[PDB]
């Protein structure tokens, strides 16, 4: 635990004092002395030193997942996952505590952090009308190479319409793209009724109000679905549908649990029999089917449902629903068009192509162009710095803190000291007293005041938003996600197994 | 992370200390014996930090910066040091009373802008257009040499050179494009400006070669002439190419690998009067790429007609033990007009230290394009800076206020060495310098001891940012 | 001697098990290990761990030994093995000083081993005599728990149904013979896990060579499957053996039988595939060992020697052959799948990197042999650590009517399974003794039940309601090692370690 | 490390808990102890043992006090108590690898002995002081270890007439130190005078004058001294002298102590009796006259009958008796496993590992009397199951009483509390 705790500690102290504009330097010497260089980069001199601590290798690992995302904040990375280490040795002897009952409550605490750090951030996207007018022009100079440079205008307002509509996450697991045939690509549309190409039912209707969407996934109808090898041991060809039809009678307990939680619609990634079907007519739910995966969870994203496949108690899951489902016809072939789905937020970009070959070109090229839009959410928004958000995110720690059981007591409170360090470092490359400026921060934002922030050139605290000292906000969440997966593993080393040399 | 630090400083004060008694032509000499049984002696900082072969990393940093400083200025290689062993050692103290390098470092760097302006206000005011103050600059700074009575004649050569190519906004100018060559033979008497280019060797002494040639092309080839590695057939397609282009002037990269030119090229060029010199250095393959405006030329494909120069008159001075050959009116308007200066003597003695006296001449005149006006020496700048920082220091508040007034301490060691090195009483001279500063300010003006101010100004912002750089390494670790 | 070996067998062993204490469990610790070959992984399973040690004692040598027997059999129960073999050793050490021969100690642990099997059989459930509908849901969330630790977890949804239908493929309903050799784990750098699908067939590894031989096969106007050869003799003029110093004959023989691909084992030459280019004909080049000796069997066709006895219902037939393009892969490998059940299914995972795809790799090779022991036997129990409670409280109060000098050799037998409970309790930040005293108050005044130790964080007793099952016949092959190892060892009173040179 | 402190001493203590466990039982093995100034001792009693050991250690010294303790309250089983209180350190030691606090090992104890005892009452026959024949027969076991047997048939009714006179009812504690045994040279053990009113140390005036006898004597007849004219001078006022009175006797004779005043000399004791005190706030002191000829006689005898008080002292305080051989240990450890599963949480775990400590007091007996180790004590698990203290020591005259069994329980866990209650120890004068 030592080497894993301290001896990580001599690791980060090599970045420690590296960090910032007016931070430390070090030194990397070599036998000749003569090829030698001085620098504040992080992630040269923790490559070019050797370390013969098999435990030093595990932050090698961490620091290279960091500079794929951003070539940025790499230093405090092993700063913040220093100080979680650091603190770790009073949660060993004087508190004894689970590790992994650690690392649950900085989840609980990472929560809470990074929603105090998207009230309080700042952008520039003031003034939209210059900023949404510019987000067209953007995607048009990504269509050069791609099929889609024929239309300007059209094919690129579908692609602004599907990012600041969603309010939300822009990732593209909220966004559905369906590859059909028979048309051309200037009639595509942009449409949220969540289309997808199979049809469900027969003689039900297609149309149904106030539905009711419940996603699972079980097999309802003639399991093992391989039948060769077992063998049939009957007095008679009768007996031998006995076993059949005594399975039959067993499906109305998982009906029954079904009709009582008063649900009109189903979802179901197998076939169901027929039997079990018409039981559905009486009760009037109708079952879809091919939902495959992204079908399973995008559905429960947009009516705020669940993934689960089992049900653990009666009249206690999370519920969906739709005010409308419309079935149209279009390509010859049907369609379902869901309508006053509850706060559900999501865009479907149907690609109508006249052949296989524009629809792959089309669809990898739209991720692309919507990959650019995408990054101006996270790009040019940033939070007020100098000690501001450091300081913040330790304020809804402790509220945490104030409710919580006994083992995360300790681990939660100990978290929100890791976060003061931030400033406490800052400082000391500044020149001035780090413990009076973090002290006084922390009285101030703690009734009002939450926009304050350390001054480093008056050394004192003043206003970020008149001195315009900010900081990039995916930074933070860059720096908090590494280190909460970097300490996630650390804590819960009770032993070092030194790896092979290659 | 202190044990680091003072660590590096002590063991570079003994190195700024061991380089203190060395300042002035008048201090103490320090020996250095390499391994190999080599003993070289010397006043040059530049040259013992060199040879010293200092295992310390941080003061290595010390060898940059006196590279720097004689790159710039030209001038204070050992003073540099001095200044920077003065900050070192005043921060000593500094770490005892809980003060954070930052602040150290912030201060130097905030003090160094205002001691520029410091020196401007007190500096005289000169422009280039008089040609009385740039002769006597480069003639009083040559009395530390053995040249006496020609170093008069000297003078005003190297201020003509200059004013051609300082022009008015090119503030610094490269001094590569400057070259001495030094031949035996002649007298220092006998000088040509030569402002097309000069080269570094002779030409052709065998039978044969014209060695002169009038309205021929330069321009640099890579190419040898040697035999297949019948003769006369593949040396016929070389010259005959070169003839497509009608170049004269064939210059030659010396290499020991193969021969230069073969006796039976000699014949074939002798009729269409094509000079050829031979033993290019490969330091002036970029010098004659910038003058003449040339291109290197690895393969007789690549040789081409607009690559080629033009010389009007290509010529073999005689002179004894010399034969220069001289070029004149490249005609290039993109390159500017550089000057070469070719030293003569009958000693090998008088044109080695004639070569490096130029040297210190031409930076000197060269600190008065970037920033005009000079400061006479002799602990005037040190201690007039020092005058003005006593009722400044008052207006500070907080950490800084005390660092004004160490500085200001630190100033003092360099007029102190020069009356220590001199002989007469150190405290006893600074007293009677800062008794009469309340009259006189400047006065040293008779004496005819000039400086200019780039080397007073510099040696202030390199040991600035030098002491800065060493505060910020707090670890030593082992990196391979 | 007698005085040594004996108490440094006890010291030795509880070296090696101390180790693997602190990763048993779902919340233990994941080990970097790097085999000699290159390969670098991440894992938690004791097999991997346990066969990487090398040591000279040569007692805990008897763990590989056995782990790798055992990893044919389950693979999965190395960590519980080892663990519950060191509790009998902890007993058996305080027997010997009592008077006891090693020898008793052996015989003692065989009649409490098959006496605790009757009585977990009479409290343990079934499945097909219970429910049949949730005989789907047992297989889902059976390998949901393995998969909780790492990145798996996210898409587990989709990846549990492809650990069902690989399992089934390779058995038989009432022979339930299931091997290894028949289940392959293949994985390339690239992607993600979200477009690995499960194949019914081999990969081989082809780009179908050159890029204007087709990608796919047609079914040739409704012929039957897809006519494939499999033959040792490739298409090119042949010489005697006496010398070492015929185009259109060969090659219009395989024309009419119909088969599309010929399969050689070393490469071919740039002319001698064009031939094969017009009559669209893929060649495969660098064969590896694994593309015979077993499937064809489900192919019901008929094998041909030579071109001459070639015909179209001799030839083996699949369902199609398609070469779909995985990410930016230049491989751009082929999926071979059948409609008709085979003997051989081979998973196909992919990562964004190396160290991704090997994790999730052997992550979901675990959740193979968990539910090849849930198909193996209907009847399941409780797991969680509630079997080794409740054969415990079995044995403990059986153990009194019993008498003679066995009468203490199942007392700490009963002890010794109490080992496991109170090491996930430790692991899951519990108190060990006062969890196992309080899960035999509540099986007692309260009712007969399992209620083991909880491996997610909870409130109270009583995990029955989340349907954790745990398979009989993978339980019962632990129990059976751990004694036998545990007589094993005393069958050794010297160690002889021989020198070098 | 303030724990590892504390184990270095129950270490300790466990090799001397060791030594002694082989000298349990008349079977056991002797220990050799050389004093410093030179003399040389042997036995297999542990409190002779225990005295002279000289043990420095200061954690090894509450043994000391526990037996001393044992043979004042109970009179017997020095030696098994410290083989008990071993018991529970080397249980203890894997309870502290656990992280099990000692406080809640100390508290467990005090409900483990108090249950123990309600346990042993159960099986436990009660009897009455009012009859005599138990009492003759419960004496004469405890005179079987020593040389003289035919000669103590006479020797059982001395010391049961005795106790019974002083016993009453709820007489709770009764101090045998009242109770002193007379050692004089001549005799022999078949003669022996009761005289309950009380026995001095000490003859009378051998001069001449002295009266040696007085009727009605407290006027003062007769006094006592801690010349030979203050002798004639008293001669004159028949006033009886008797001088020399040992000064240990002092605080004794304040607190038993006439109707007649007699010298009685049976052969060369020369012995002044006293009877019918009849004081009431003085009880019936009663002091035992032996009587013998070679010092080995006396003695032997001396030591004999004291340990038969002791056994009449347990019987007086708490009623009933037990076989003793380790019998009811076993049924204690057999009812104490299966009500360990009542509790819960750490108690619950020190029930099972107290009930396997109880039993190396049975297992010791079988070891030091040639009896395999493992075979008898499974024996003893197989008969006591169907018969209940039928195992038979019964025909053996084998009487073990129930306060030694109770004394023993209750001494070891004030005395391994008192162990685990050290933390650390340091120089203090």
């Amino acid at each position: 635990r030592l080497s894993a705790f301290v001896g990580a500690i001599a690791v980060g102290d090599l970045v420690k004092s590296t960090l910032g504009p007016k931070g430390m330097d070090k030194l990397l010497q070599s036998a000749s002395s003569n090829t030698c260089m001085v620098t504040n980069d992080g992630a040269t001199i923790l490559k070019s030193i050797p370390l013969d601590n098999p435990a030093a290798k595990v932050l090698v690992n961490i620091s290279k997942v960091q500079d794929d995302e951003v070539g940025d904040g790499t230093t405090s990375v092993t700063v913040l996952s220093a100080e979680l280490l650091r603190e770790a040795e009073k949660l060993i002897d004087q508190s004894k505590i689970h590790p992994q009952t650690i690392i649950e409550g900085y989840r609980l605490a990472s929560a809470a952090a990074l929603d105090a750090l998207t009230k309080a951030a700042v952008d520039n996207s003031h003034d939209k009308t210059m900023f949404r007018e510019d987000l067209i022009h953007i995607a048009k100079t990504t269509l050069s190479s791609k099929i889609l440079s024929q239309d300007k205008d059209h094919f690129a307002e579908l692609a602004t319409n599907a990012i600041l509509r969603l309010k939300g996450s822009t990732n593209l697991e909220h966004i559905q793209i369906i590859k059909i045939l028979g048309g051309k690509l200037s009639d595509s549309f942009l449409d949220e009724g969540f289309i997808l190409a199979k049809k469900f039912g027969n003689n039900q209707p297609k149309r149904i109000e106030n539905a009711k969407i419940l996603i699972a996934n079980t097999t309802l109808d003639t399991d093992k679905v391989k039948i060769f090898g077992t063998k049939f041991k009957v007095d008679s060809t009768a007996k031998l549908a006995q076993l059949e039809k005594a399975e039959r009678e067993k499906m109305k307990n998982k009906i029954a649990k079904i009709s009582k939680f008063g649900i009109n619609t189903f979802i179901n990634r197998q076939l169901i029999y027929d039997y079990p079907e018409q039981l559905f007519t009486d009760l009037g739910i109708n079952s879809i089917e091919h939902a495959d995966f992204e079908g399973v969870e995008r559905l429960a994203l947009v009516t705020g449902g669940e993934v689960v496949s089992t049900f653990d108690e009666p009249s206690k899951c999370k519920l969906g629903e739709c005010d409308v489902i419309e079935e149209i016809m279009l390509g010859e072939q049907p369609f379902l068009k869901f309508s006053g789905c509850k706060a559900g937020e999501a865009c479907t970009i149907v690609l109508r192509g006249a052949t296989d070959q524009t629809l792959d070109e089309a669809e990898r090229s739209l991720h692309d162009a919507l990959s650019v839009l995408s990054q101006t959410t996270k790009e040019t928004r940033t939070v007020l710095g100098g000690g501001c958000a450091e300081m913040v995110m330790s304020k809804a720690v402790d509220t945490e803190a104030q409710n919580i059981d006994g083992k995360k007591s300790l681990a939660v409170e100990a978290f929100a000291r890791a976060l003061r360090q931030l400033p406490t470092i800052l400082a000391d490359n500044a020149g001035f007293d780090s413990s009076e400026l973090v002290s006084k921060l922390r009285s101030s934002i703690y009734n009002g005041i939450s926009t304050s922030g350390l001054d480093l050139n008056n050394g004192t605290i003043a206003d970020m938003r008149q001195l315009g000292i900010v900081e990039s906000y995916k930074l933070k969440r860059a720096v908090v996600s590494s280190a909460s997966e970097a300490a996630e593993v650390l804590l819960r080393v009770d032993n070092i197994i030194r790896a092979r040399p290659r | 992370p202190q044990e680091v630090r003072k660590a590096n400083i002590i063991a570079a004060r003994s190195v700024a200390d061991a380089i203190r008694t060395s300042l002035g032509p008048k201090g103490m000499d320090k020996m250095i014996k390499t391994s190999r049984g080599e003993i070289i002696i010397s006043n040059d900082g530049h040259t013992i930090l060199k040879q010293m072969a200092i295992l310390h990393p941080v003061a290595r940093m010390l060898v940059e910066v006196s590279a720097a400083q004689d790159s710039e200025a030209g001038d204070g290689t050992t003073s540099v040091v001095i200044l920077t062993g003065a900050l070192l050692g005043a921060a000593e103290r500094l770490l005892n009373k809980g003060i954070h390098p930052t602040i150290i470092a912030d201060s130097f760097q905030s003090a160094a802008k205002r001691s520029v302006d410091i020196l401007l206000e007190m500096c005289h005011k000169v422009s280039l257009s008089d040609r009385e103050q740039l002769v006597r600059a480069a003639s009083t700074s040559l009395s530390s040499k053995i040249v006496s009575q020609y170093s008069s004649f000297l003078a005003p050569l190297a201020v003509d050179s200059v004013l051609k190519i300082s022009d008015e906004n090119s503030k610094n100018v490269d001094l590569n494009d400057i070259r001495l060559v030094k031949k035996v033979g002649g007298t220092i008497d006998d000088t040509e400006m030569i402002d097309g280019v000069v080269l570094t060797q002779t030409a052709i002494k065998s039978a044969g070669g014209p060695t002169r040639k009038e309205k021929a092309k330069i321009g640099l080839i890579q190419f040898q002439i040697s035999p297949p590695k019948e003769e006369r057939a593949y040396l016929l397609n070389i010259c005959k190419k070169i003839k497509k282009a009608k170049c004269n002037v064939l210059l030659i990269q010396k290499s020991i690998l193969r021969d230069a030119v073969n006796d039976l090229a000699l014949h074939f060029l002798s009729k269409l009067n094509i000079m050829v010199v031979k033993d290019i250095e490969r330091e002036e393959i970029e010098f004659l790429s910038k003058g003449l405006g040339c291109k290197p030329i690895a393969d007789i494909e690549l040789f081409t007609e607009d690559r080629l120069g033009s010389a009007d008159l290509v010529e073999e001075i005689d002179s004894d033990g010399s034969k220069i050959v001289r070029v004149t009116g490249i005609r290039n308007n993109n390159a500017r007009p550089t000057v070469s200066v070719v030293i003569r003597g009958a000693n090998n003695m008088i044109i080695d230290e004639t070569e490096r006296s130029l040297h210190d001449a031409l930076c000197v005149i060269r600190c008065l394009v970037k920033e005009r006006g000079l400061i006479a020496g002799g602990g005037a700048p040190e201690i007039e800076i020092s005058r003005r920082l006593s009722k400044e220091a008052r207006s500070m508040e907080g950490v800084q206020a005390f660092i004004w007034q160490e500085f200001a301490s630190a100033l003092e060691v360099i007029p102190t060495t020069l009356a220590e090195n001199a002989g007469l009483n150190s405290i006893k001279v600074v007293t009677e310098l800062r008794s009469k500063h309340e009259n006189g300010e400047l006065n040293t003006y008779e004496e005819h001891i000039l400086q200019p101010v780039l080397v007073s100004t510099s040696a202030i912002t390199l040991a600035s940012e030098c002491v800065k750089s060493i505060l910020r390494i707090d670890d030593i670790a082992f990196s391979r | 001697h007698g005085l040594e070996a004996k108490k440094s067998h006890i010291l030795a062993a509880r070296s090696v098990a101390s180790i693997i204490k602190t990763s048993l469990g779902p919340r233990g610790l994941d080990k970097i290990l790097i085999s000699p070959d290159g390969e670098i992984t991440i894992t938690n399973d004791g097999a991997t761990i346990l066969s990487q040690m090398e040591l000279d004692n040569e007692i805990a040598k008897l763990l590989v030994q056995l782990s790798k027997s055992q990893d044919d059999e389950i693979g999965d129960g190395t960590t519980g093995v080892v663990v519950l073999a060191s509790a009998l050793l902890d007993q058996a050490l305080e027997l010997i000083q009592k008077g006891i021969h090693p020898i008793k100690i052996a015989n003692g642990f065989d009649e409490a081993a098959k006496l605790a099997i009757s009585k977990l059989e009479e409290t343990c459930d079934d499945i097909s005599a219970s429910n049949d509908e949730l005989f789907r849901d047992f297989l889902l969330r059976a390998a949901k728990t393995s998969l909780g630790s790492k990145i798996v977890s996210k898409d587990h949804d989709r990846f549990a149904e492809m650990a069902v239908e690989a399992v089934i493929n390779v058995m038989d309903k009432d022979r339930k013979d299931v091997d290894f050799d028949l289940i392959k784990m293949q994985g390339r750098v690239g992607g993600s896990i979200s477009d690995s699908k499960l194949i019914n067939g081999v990969i081989l590894d082809k780009d179908f060579s050159h890029p204007q031989m087709p990608k796919c096969v047609l079914p040739k106007e409704g012929s039957d499957g897809v006519k494939l050869a499999i033959l040792t003799c490739p298409f090119e003029p042949p010489k005697p053996k006496t010398k070492h110093k015929k185009f259109k004959e060969m090659i219009d023989d395989v024309k009419k039988a119909g088969a599309d691909v010929v399969i050689c084992q070393w490469g071919f030459d740039d002319e001698a595939n064009h031939l094969l280019l017009q009559n669209d004909l893929p060649a495969v080049r660098w064969v590896g060992g694994q593309e015979l000796e077993h499937i064809a069997i489900s192919t019901n066709g008929r094998i041909v020697p030579r071109f001459q006895d070639l015909s179209k219902d001799k030839l083996g037939t699949c369902s199609r052959i398609y070469e779909q393009e995985f990410g930016t892969t230049k491989d751009r490998m082929l999926i071979i799948e059948q409609s008709k059940e085979t003997k051989t299914v081979t998973c196909f995972v992919r990562g964004s990197n190396k160290m991704i795809v090997d994790e999730a790799e052997r992550a979901l090779h675990d959740s193979l042999c968990v539910v090849r022991n849930l198909v193996k036997d209907s009847r399941v129990v409780y797991g969680g650590g509630a079997a080794e409670v409740t054969m415990s409280l079995a044995v403990s109060e059986e153990a009194d009517k019993q008498r003679g000098i066995d009468q203490y050799a199942f007392r700490g037998f009963a002890q010794a399974l109490d080992t496991i409970p109170m090491t996930l309790a430790e692991n899951s930040g519990l108190d060990p003794i006062g969890t196992l005293s309080t899960l035999k108050s509540k099986q007692l005044k309260e009712k007969i039940s399992n209620i083991g130790v909880d491996c997610l964080g909870y409130g109270s007793n009583d995990m029955k309601e989340l349907f954790v099952v745990d398979p009989f016949i993978g339980k019962k092959q632990q129990i059976l090692l751990a004694t036998q190892l545990c007589r094993m060892i005393l069958k050794i009173d010297n160690v002889i370690i021989s020198g070098k040179d």
